[PDB]
């Protein structure tokens, strides 16, 4: 009867993409040909369900149901990893271990696609779901649909948009396990009153409290009932656009999978026109105790709601410390005997937070725009490097690197918008780092700041000195004598092999000056010259006349 | 001047609904500032009501500017009057939360302020 209910609200189409985006999400391992049968076999099943409702055992959930045909295959247990143990549970708990379980022609592809509609779209979305489980489910039926419609730089465009997507969502059914649903709801309430500020709190809170039921479906593979609501909550605003945002208007015209990723990606909407001072109604109002007393996470969400509408310039993570702050001290202040004259001075305790993301958005954007990508994120490495020198190289590299990309794409934006751009891209990679050093620990310090709450996980970064246990070790085998294979290549692409001697040299020699390490990384870029303009004949001569310059520092 | 069985039954849909309101409220007196100001939009609402019992009339009369602005809002305005008595019943005496309540654009945005209310106040 549920699957009857989701399979009628979807169309034909989106219910199959769905139930295949779900059994590769965990049963990840058996190929396409044996998940496209179980799919069948269920939109067969539902087929009957839509007809009579009691009859076929059309009565059953949709973890029992769909998680019995994602465990008729997965029987034996080396026929898929230790996630086949799951299997042996019942509902509830058989969904709830599934979830604990996270772990190439421009004419070639259309002589296979030509054949079979349905077997290269669906072929598409089997894999991106296998090596994506924690994917926006539709938001992944809309990327299949974008991916429907020269044929380089288009799916090169679609394999960067998809990427950024994922790992957005790892970060969303991220917080909501590890730092619970009080904290999503908390996020919604800023990001959504900076988008909508016109909207009033009622109208907020509704799209807060019907996107947290969406992710939180997602996350825990309700997929079907994910995508369903995502699609009702987007009518819900184009259909009040008047009571949300002025922006909505174009969204709305598109069609249902293309309506909700123009919702989600609008623009912030002008805000209303001299807004009085929060300071009013949550520090000078006589009831602001009795108020908090009343319904405390209502009162503080409203706070949220104001001061977020007020600063779109602001973080989501910054609005999120000031309310936090504020709740502080509104929570010893209210047991105080003045309680107002506790709290009459709360606002000026914000200016040392929003303070200190600006003042190192304008140190690091000061280095950027004299420095370029190459010299800057060069900069980062060494930073970075002699700060959590734990790091394998390569990946503090990509992370030195990718950390540096967020200053090209944020500082080109003035004052007013560099810190969201920042804070937006910061927390994604982030978190793509935690991820990575989740899976392979190395750093005890990066652990408490990946543990540390969600709110504070950049200025615990930030906030990182050069890891005084650390000794120096000196290889010089291999690594810091590069190899003149990359010479024959000889391309701006391979700047990771460049970066890479860099991370060693640091690693290597830590107590490094500023501009010793400048300066044989400028005697690097200078011996490159040599297996540029006798091949590998260069590579012996200029191995020995550099390792003579670093003599002089001898770290 | 359309749907004269559906406004019929439209009409009586508002009607069950304002004398639910009228008995949680006369229950509610001997059981929170809105309480007269309900009063006041429970008047509001049934001029309305007879608007539209008066309108049917007309059109029985007449051989026969099709109005939902009106309804709409008047749905809405007997929610934001349903939860704040759902409020005032949940012990909520802050005349903060209402003007939340009253300032709300739509009903779905009423009863989810509503709930969030609730939760918060448990």
């Amino acid at each position: 009867s549920e699957v009857a209910h989701r399979f009628k609200d979807l169309g034909e189409e989106n219910f199959k993409a769905l139930v295949l985006i779900a059994f590769a999400q965990y049963l990840q391992q058996c190929p396409f040909e044996d998940h496209v049968k179980l799919v069948n076999e269920v939109t067969e099943f539902a087929k009957t369900c839509v007809a009579d409702e009691s009859a076929e055992n059309c009565d059953k959930s949709l973890h029992t149901l769909f998680g019995d045909k994602l465990c008729t295959v997965a029987t034996l247990r080396e026929t898929y990893g230790e996630m086949a143990d799951c299997c042996a549970k019942q509902e509830p708990e058989r969904n709830e271990c599934f979830l604990q379980h996270k772990k190439r022609e421009v004419d070639v592809m259309c002589t296979a696609f030509h054949d079979n509609t349905e077997t290269f779209l669906k072929k598409y979305l089997y894999e991106i779901a296998r090596r994506h489980p924690y994917f926006y489910a539709p938001e992944l039926l809309f990327f299949a649909k974008r991916y429907k419609a020269c044929l380089l730089p288009k799916l090169d465009e679609l394999r960067d948009e998809g990427k950024a997507s994922s790992a957005k969502q790892r970060l969303k059914c991220a917080s909501l396990q590890k730092f619970g649903e009080r904290a999503f709801k908390a996020w919604a309430v800023a990001r959504l009153s900076q988008r909508f500020p016109k909207a009033e709190f009622a109208e907020v809170s509704k799209l807060v409290t019907d996107l947290t039921k969406v992710h939180t479906e997602c996350c825990h593979g309700d997929l079907l009932e994910c995508a369903d609501d995502r699609a009702d909550l987007a009518k819900y605003i184009c259909e009040n656009q008047d009571s949300i945002s002025s922006k909505l208007k174009e969204c709305c015209e598109k069609p249902l999978l293309e309506k909700s990723h123009c919702i989600a990606e609008v623009e912030n909407d002008e805000m209303p026109a001299d807004l009085p001072s929060l300071a009013a109604d949550f520090v000078e109002s006589k009831d602001v105790c009795k108020n908090y007393a009343e319904a405390k996470d209502v009162f503080l969400g409203m706070f949220l709601y104001e001061y977020a509408r007020r600063h779109p310039d602001y973080s989501v993570v910054l609005l999120l410390r000031l309310a936090k702050t504020y709740e502080t001290t509104l929570e010893k202040c209210c047991a105080a005997a003045d309680p107002h004259e506790c709290y009459a001075k709360v606002f000026d305790e914000f200016k040392p937070l929003v303070e200190e993301p600006q003042n190192l958005i304008k140190q690091n954007c000061e280095l950027f725009e004299q420095l370029g990508e190459y010299k800057f994120q060069n900069a980062l490495l060494v930073r970075y490097t002699k700060k959590v020198p734990q790091v394998s190289t390569p990946t503090l590299v990509e992370v030195s690197r990718n950390l540096g990309k967020v200053g090209s794409k944020c500082c080109k934006h003035p004052e007013a918008k560099r810190m969201p751009c920042a804070e937006d891209y910061l927390s994604v990679v982030l978190n793509q780092l935690c991820v990575l050093h989740e899976k392979t620990p190395v750093s005890d310090r990066v652990t408490k700041c990946c543990t540390e709450s969600l709110v504070n996980r950049r200025p615990c970064f930030s906030a990182l000195e050069v890891d005084e246990t650390y000794v120096p070790k000196e290889f010089n085998a291999g690594t810091f004598t590069f190899h003149a294979d990359i010479c024959t290549l000889s391309e701006k692409e391979r700047q990771i092999k460049k970066q890479t001697a860099l991370v060693e040299l640091v690693k290597h020699k830590p107590k490094a000056t500023k501009e010793q390490l400048k300066a044989v990384m400028d005697d690097f870029a200078a011996f490159v010259e040599k297996c540029c303009k006798d091949k590998e004949t260069c590579f012996a001569e200029e191995g020995k006349k550099l390792v003579a310059a670093s003599q002089a520092a001898l770290g | 001047h359309m749907s004269t069985e559906q406004i019929q039954k439209r009409t009586a849909a508002i009607q069950k609904r304002i004398a639910a309101i009228q008995k949680r409220i006369y229950a509610m007196t001997a059981s929170g500032m809105s309480i007269e100001e309900i009063t006041k939009q429970i008047a509001a609402i049934q001029l309305r009501i007879v608007g539209d019992q008066v309108q049917i009339a007309y059109q029985t009369a007449s051989g026969a500017e099709e109005i939902q602005k009106q309804t709409a809002a008047i749905e809405t305005q007997i929610c934001k009057i349903e939860a704040a008595i759902e409020l005032k019943e949940a012990g909520i005496t802050s005349d903060f939360y209402f003007e939340l309540i009253n300032k709300a654009k739509t009903c779905e945005g009423v009863e989810a302020l509503k709930e969030h209310i609730l939760a918060a106040h448990t």
